[PDB]
DNA sequence: CGCCGTGTCCCTCTCGCTGGCCTATAGGTTAGACTTTAAGTCAATAC
RNA sequence: AGCGAG
DNA sequence: GTATTGACTTAAAGTCTAACCTATAGGATACTTACCAGGGACACGGCG
């Protein structure tokens, strides 16, 4: 037989429902007003942002609200232009275009 | 959870909200695993954070582990720490950047989206695949009010274009004046001036053509606006763009699946359904037909609270990863699932669409991306339905998400109704004649492997092993001491034996296994005909029942010694055949003039042939004195004499165990009659196959089935012994050619030569000469066969085997000696050569070549025929799943009339030939009356052989019996109306699945029906209710047949006796010959009845139904099917065909809705029809008239109320599409649904009355113990 | 509003065996050793 | 793909 | 045999540092539209 495997493994360990580790359900709220419970273990800080089942990240619903910051918009066509052109020539071109349109309308 | 809390199984559309409620996350990245660490990747298709952990109880990094942290989620990687098998259960979902349409509700003809929206399939395909825009909203108010202001603007623009037009014309005039001045002022050619002038006028013609182009461009657009309404398709996006830039407001247009989304959003189902109902009620014609079909999809989305929105998808569910595994095969080579590729394509295109929309791209690229995304989702749900299938490596289609469900290799049929099982083996079968009918040899190795769970336990209990693992080790090494333990375990533990194909019930039988030496299953010879198993490599499989119920069922229901009679016709199936029939025929046959015979000569000595007891007879047989086949008279004191001599010498109470009598018979007949039970009277007949079968029939009818089994086994033993002693053998000296052969061949070759001369003189065409020669040589073969038959001695082994019923027919003997006869052309016709030589004489080269054509044709036909018969059996089983005995009696008065004997013209009752399969094993519905006298047999009698004998003696022919056709019980049938069980021989039980038995009994003799259509195709088109090829019309009203003689046609006109409105018949083709109506063929101006078939061939069942009600179509169907099955020589009881026919006639067409949710043209069950009529008579009565309909087996099966059985039967995609649209809930009441969901079928031992039997010791037994 | 022709879709038996381009930047990951600490171990001793 | 049983 | 203390060595972390993967960007002659079945049933467009 080719005898494949799903990786991972099995673990026969007598299932216990009696003595179980303590849990603290943590509620998170996404952007589209959707709450989501998450049973984190008590012996660990509850993260401030969870990628919920909704597929979008949601912040914690308690206080805290660390509100971090991230890089501004990865790049932008204007920014790439400014790495090969300067303001004075761009302004000159804008003046040429403006005069051209003004001539088109009123001459 | 539990198969008892599985009451229903509903199917419906899954809205995007449901799809994202199932999901435990969202697959956002098109990744599966790491190339190097070979672990699931984050947010990928196999993401551990969404579908669960690959290893039981661990987060992805390893922080939390073991059951003690059950139900927790590691805060680092986010994986929930639980069992890994949840990966087979949890789903994800992809959030499409743009909506797409479910392909099942678009491409599946009829396009349900199109019917709902009233968009032509081409238009829907154009919109959805971004080939044409469509308008979704129009402000009729602003259209109306601005129809003057924009009219003013269009007038201004038209004036401007006309002004430039007239300016161009004036410029032409000026240039033409210049041209004519040049031409007529300077010296030029006479035509050159006209050449340039015509050139200029042509330029102006082109300018006016441009003016017409402009007039079109403006006026067509204005007209398009004036009639602009929702759901209007716009090709030629140039026109669309011009509209949007100009009259952009006043109308909204869209493109693709989102446009269909908007259309469905702005679509009130109630108003559309009401308008459609009004149109169907008031209008008529093809318009009404299209209106009605659309109301089968527009009603479904109204009756249920299902939105029509589920067609358009915003989220695509993602199947759990382990249902599409990625496995590291040996060698590291990973094996994808063929569904991760389609999902990867969908996710790539969705992410690319997101990025393209984010960046800001021209509408061309983004629309192309949207079309690609739609195509990707289509390919995911169904590959190849639209366009070329998406292909993978090797240029093969990618196995999509719907191919897993459809077909013989689909999921519904390859893994749900049929499964591979544990505790099973297979091996070649070898005859064991020393076994008993309830035994089967089982090879030691096979039994030890099958039973090793049991043998391990037993040899641990006996202390041969210390524990379970040591015991397993001993079993794996087959230690010498584990064979006796095996013999102790295998004891009285039945095993089912199966031989594929299982053409009928008796192809699975339970035997008490005995251990045999080597590697082969020793089968009893008698069950061979039940299995159709000969020993030339016929492997068979052995299954091992485990639970107490399984063992009880195998031991009681399926034991091979309990199944002697065929369930189809009741004839014994375990009776001796082949060698045993030859042995018994040789033993019991009498040969006059034999040694030891009886001679009454006196005057010199006594009869010197009489024996005092069978012991003395056998002692004489040991000496070379008395043959076993010599007429003698013996004194018998242990075998009961026949009825006549018993009634003479005893009369009243002849107690044979002690009394003695004189039997003038052979010794062999005495020996045979010693095998039968004590009560059976002396037979004293040569034991042909028919006589033995009749003996076994009578024995089963009268004696208990254990006695039948033992008697049958003894018969087998005696037959084998005396077949060994019979000396039947073959040699070229035992095959005698007829001595007149050459004279016959000469006499018929003379006629052949005369025919050839006649052909050579142009007397007759090729076809006529061929037919004449065929007739000549057919007569020649008949004559030589007769000569051979009359020449043979009655002792020859060939003729002895053929004429003792052991096997073979006389045609094979004629082929062996004499003339093989005509041979079939490869096309099918008869070659007129013919093959004029025997197989003993040896065929010449050309004769052998001519012979081979028909043999190859037959071997191909056999394969195709077994395929067709298997398909027909499958259809017949599926149609009649829900016909099982439920009650004991209806008490219904309704019944069917069976003719029995026919009154002779001179006056006499001749028994009907096909009575064994029609009247036997039926229950009388009405009491029989003889000459208006007392009752010979009253209602509620099994109507067996004594009953028929009494009826024929009385002088009564037609009798009313109870049949499943006229069964009042709604669910299934009842025991009494169904009648006697052919197999069991008594009244049928209250759980028997008579539908399956009927289907198997009808469909097993197929593959022996040698295919107007007259074989298996005829039965196929009879059950399917298809219009036959030879559509021979039948009369509609009693009248006189005004017949004509036409060219390329006829007209069987009929002028009625109602005198009403005589109907004529159409271009009835000249090829169809007229029928023989009663002796006189149909004569012009002849009085016919309501049904008399006018033209030769078959009449479509639908017409006869419409003309004569349901009963006559029932009779026609049963008669035709039984005629097809008799033509070959197969006997099936009428009740099975009646079960199938009953299943075919159970629905009614609706003509008038009344006022109760019943669509015209709807096929509604008669029971529900009556129930709705009863519900509607009160609270205002609106009777919804209906008409009977005869469906087919396929249509009747696919119209069932359970979508789980129809989907698993045929056309899975259509069935599931319609069931989803209708919100059909399956109550899980049939046999196929219960099998699929793995819970007890509601038949036999699984019904609610037998399953929950309460069992407890009787009080006296408890007191004693 | 019928009759016809053309295009499309679904169906076609059971079981079983063998084997066949290149570069430059910035950032995350792991492996490897150092230092600490909970952990495993031995020897003598008193009751 | 070849091959067996029906 | 069962109650201890005082060393005496050891694996497992827990952590800092270094290299080797990983996500990502860029590249300027000019090149501008790819590639053998039948047999039945149902539905759509033409024509009368
Ligand atoms: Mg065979
Ligand atoms: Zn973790
Ligand atoms: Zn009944």
């Amino acid at each position: 037989v080719l005898r494949g495997s799903r990786l991972g493994a099995v673990s026969y360990e007598t299932d216990r429902n009696h003595d179980l580790a303590p849990r603290q359900i943590a509620r998170y709220r996404t952007d589209n007003g959707e709450e989501f419970e998450v049973p984190f273990a008590d012996d660990a800080e509850i993260p401030g942002t969870w990628l919920c089942r909704n597929g979008m990240e949601g912040t914690l619903i308690e206080g805290d609200l660390p509100e971090p910051k991230k890089v501004k918009p990865p790049r932008t066509h204007w920014d790439m232009l400014l790495e090969r052109r300067s303001i004075e020539e761009l302004e000159e071109l804008l003046k040429e275009r403006l005069e051209l349109i003004r001539s088109r309308r009123r001459g | 959870l539990d198969v008892n809390f599985f009451d229903e199984l509903r199917i419906g559309l899954a809205t995007a909200e449901d799809i994202r409620q199932w999901s435990y996350g969202e697959v956002k990245k098109p990744e599966t695993i790491n190339y190097r660490t070979l672990k699931p990747e984050k947010d990928g298709l196999f993401c551990e954070k969404i579908f669960g952990p690959t290893r039981d109880w661990e987060c992805y990094c390893g922080k939390y582990k073991r059951v003690r942290f059950k139900g927790i989620i590691c805060e680092r990687c986010g994986v929930e720490v639980t069992r890994a098998k949840v990966r087979r259960e949890r789903m994800g979902h992809i959030e499409l950047a743009a909506p797409v349409t479910h392909i099942w509700y678009f491409k599946g003809v009829p396009s349900r989206l199109g019917y709902l929206l009233d968009l032509a399939p081409k238009d829907l395909e154009k919109i959805i695949y971004f080939a044409a825009y469509v308008i979704t909203s129009v402000d009729e108010e602003m259209r109306h009010n601005e129809l003057s202001t924009l009219e003013a603007e269009m007038a201004v623009e038209r004036k401007a274009v006309e002004d430039q037009r007239d300016g161009e014309l004036e410029a032409r005039a000026q240039k033409l004046e210049a041209d004519l001045a040049e031409l007529e002022a300077e010296g030029a050619k006479a035509d050159a001036r006209r050449k340039v002038r015509d050139g200029g006028e042509r330029e102006m013609r082109q300018i006016r053509d441009r003016a017409q182009r402009e007039l079109d461009r403006l006026e067509d657009i204005w007209s398009t606006f004036t009639k602009l309404a929702p759901k209007q398709l716009i090709v030629d996006e140039n026109l669309y763009r011009e509209l949007v830039d100009r009259y952009g407001e006043y109308f909204t247009g869209a493109m693709g699946a989102e446009s269909i989304q908007k259309l469905i959003e702005n679509f009130d189902i109630d108003a559309e359904a009401e308008s459609l109902r009004d149109v169907i009620r008031n209008g008529k014609g093809q318009k009404k037909l299209r209106a009605l079909k659309r109301l089968k999809v527009v009603a479904a989305f109204q009756q249920s609270g299902n939105s029509p929105m589920g067609m358009v998808l915003d989220a695509v569910p993602v199947i759990p990863p382990e249902l599409r595994p990625m496995v590291q095969l040996d060698g590291g080579r990973f094996a994808t699932s063929d569904l991760n590729d389609l999902y990867r394509r969908v996710i790539n295109r969705n992410n690319r669409l997101k990025r393209l929309i984010d960046l800001g791209a021209p509408e061309i690229i983004v629309n192309n991306e949207k079309r690609m995304l739609q195509e990707s989702v289509d390919a995911l749900f169904d590959n190849g339905r639209r366009g070329r299938p998406v292909t993978g490596p090797g240029n093969r289609p990618l196995k999509s998400l719907s191919d897993l469900l459809k077909g013989k290799q689909g999921r519904f049929r390859q893994n749900l109704l049929g499964k591979r099982v544990d505790y099973s083996g297979r091996s070649v079968i070898v005859v064991g004649p020393q076994l008993k009918l309830h035994q089967c040899g089982l090879p030691k190795l096979m039994a030890l492997e099958l039973f090793k769970p049991f043998v391990m336990k037993r040899l641990v209990d006996l202390n041969h092993a210390q524990n379970i693992k040591s015991a397993k080790r001993m079993v794996e090494r087959q230690r010498p001491q584990v064979w006796d333990v095996l013999e102790e375990v295998i004891a009285e533990h039945p095993v089912l034996l199966n031989r594929a194909p299982t053409l009928h019930r008796l192809g699975i039988q339970a035997f008490e296994p005995m251990l045999v030496e080597g590697k082969a299953i020793q089968l009893h010879p008698l069950v061979c005909e039940a299995f159709n198993a000969d020993f030339d490599g016929d492997q068979m499989a052995v299954h091992l029942p485990l639970s107490a119920e399984a063992q009880a069922e195998a031991r009681i229901l399926m034991l091979s010694s309990n199944n002697i009679l065929s369930p189809a016709s009741g004839r014994p199936l375990a009776m001796p055949r082949l060698d045993m029939v030859t042995g018994l025929y040789y033993l019991t046959t009498e040969v006059p003039g034999d040694t030891g015979e009886y001679q009454p000569a006196s005057g010199d000595h006594p009869e010197t042939g009489v024996y005092s007891s069978p012991a003395e007879a056998i002692m004489a047989a040991d000496r070379g004195v008395l043959s076993v086949r010599a007429k003698i008279k013996v004194r018998l004191t242990q075998l009961r004499p026949p009825v006549e001599i018993e009634a003479e010498l005893f009369g009243h109470s002849g107690w044979q165990p002690g009394d003695a009598w004189m039997a003038e018979t052979t010794l062999g007949r005495v020996m045979f009659n010693e095998l039968l039970p004590l009560g059976y009277p002396f037979v004293n007949k040569q034991m042909h196959k028919k006589v033995q079968a009749a003996i076994i029939n009578d024995l089963a009818e009268r004696y208990p089935m254990i006695v039948v089994a033992q008697t049958v086994d003894k018969l087998k033993d005696a037959g084998f012994y005396w077949a060994t002693r019979s000396g039947v053998t073959v040699s070229m000296a035992d095959v005698l050619v007829p001595p007149r052969k050459k004279e016959i061949l000469d006499h018929y070759e003379e006629r052949a030569d005369k025919v050839e001369k006649q052909f050579q003189r142009g007397a007759l065409n090729h076809d006529e000469r061929n037919e004449a020669l065929v007739e000549i040589w057919k007569e020649a073969t008949d004559e030589v066969g007769q000569a051979l038959r009359e020449h043979y001695p009655d002792d020859n082994p060939i003729i002895t085997i053929v004429d003792s019923g052991a096997t073979g027919n006389f045609t094979q003997t004629r082929t062996l000696a004499g003339m093989k006869g005509l041979v079939t052309n490869p096309k099918g016709e008869f070659i007129p050569r013919p093959v004029k030589s025997s197989f003993r004489e040896g065929l010449t080269v050309l004769e052998y070549f001519i012979n081979t054509h028909g043999a190859r044709k037959g071997l191909a036909d056999t394969a195709l025929r077994t395929a067709d018969s298997g398909y027909l059996t499958r259809r017949l089983v599926d149609v009649s799943q829900d016909v099982i005995v439920r009650e004991h009696d209806c008490q219904t008065e309704r019944g069917i009339v069976v003719e029995l004997a026919e009154r002779a013209p001179d006056g006499t009752l001749i028994r009907d030939p096909y009575i064994e399969t029609s009247a036997y094993a039926r229950t009388l519905g009405t009491d029989a009356v003889d000459e208006a006298g007392n009752v010979i047999v009253e209602r509620g009698q099994d109507l067996g052989d004594p009953e028929i004998d009494a009826l024929l003696a009385a002088g009564i022919t037609q009798v009313k019996v109870r049949s499943v056709l006229t069964c009042a019980t709604s669910t299934g049938v009842c025991a009494t109306c169904y009648g006697r069980s052919m197999a069991t021989g008594k009244l049928v039980d209250i759980g028997e699945a008579v539908g399956i038995v009927a289907a198997q009994s009808i469909g097993e003799p197929g593959t022996q029906l040698t295919m107007i259509t007259g074989g298996l195709p005829r039965v196929q088109e009879l059950f399917e209710a298809r219009v036959p090829r030879g559509k021979a019309p039948i009369a509609d009203v009693t009248g006189r047949v005004r017949l004509e003689d036409g060219e390329r046609f006829y007209k069987i006109t009929i002028v009625p006796d109602d005198g009403g409105e005589e109907v004529v018949y159409d271009k009835i083709s000249k090829r169809q010959r007229l029928r023989v109506f009663k002796e006189r063929v149909l004569s012009d101006g002849d009085h016919v009845e309501v049904g008399q078939q006018l033209m030769e061939g078959s009449a479509d069942p639908h017409e006869v139904l419409r003309v004569q009600g349901p009963r006559e179509v029932q009779i026609h169907l049963v008669r035709e099917v039984q005629e097809v099955y008799r033509a070959q020589g197969v006997s099936i009881h009428d009740k099975h065909i009646e079960v199938i026919v009953r299943q075919m006639l159970r629905r009614v067409t609706i003509i008038d809705s009344g006022s109760t949710e019943f669509l015209p043209g709807s096929l509604i069950d008669r029971a529900e029809f009556e129930a709705e009529n009863r519900r509607v008579v009160a609270e205002g009565g609106e009777p919804a008239a209906g008409r009977p309909v005869l469906m087919g087996i396929t249509k009747a099966s696919l119209a069932t109320d359970s979508w789980l059985s129809a989907a698993s039967f045929q056309e899975t995609t259509r069935v599931l599409t319609d069931a989803a649209i209708n919100c059909r809930s399956d109550k899980l009441n049939g046999l196929k649904e219960n099998v699929i969901i793995g819970k007890l079928i509601p038949a036999g031992t699984g019904i609610n009355r037998y399953r929950n039997i309460a069992v407890q010791p009787t009080e006296e037994a408890r007191a004693a113990a």
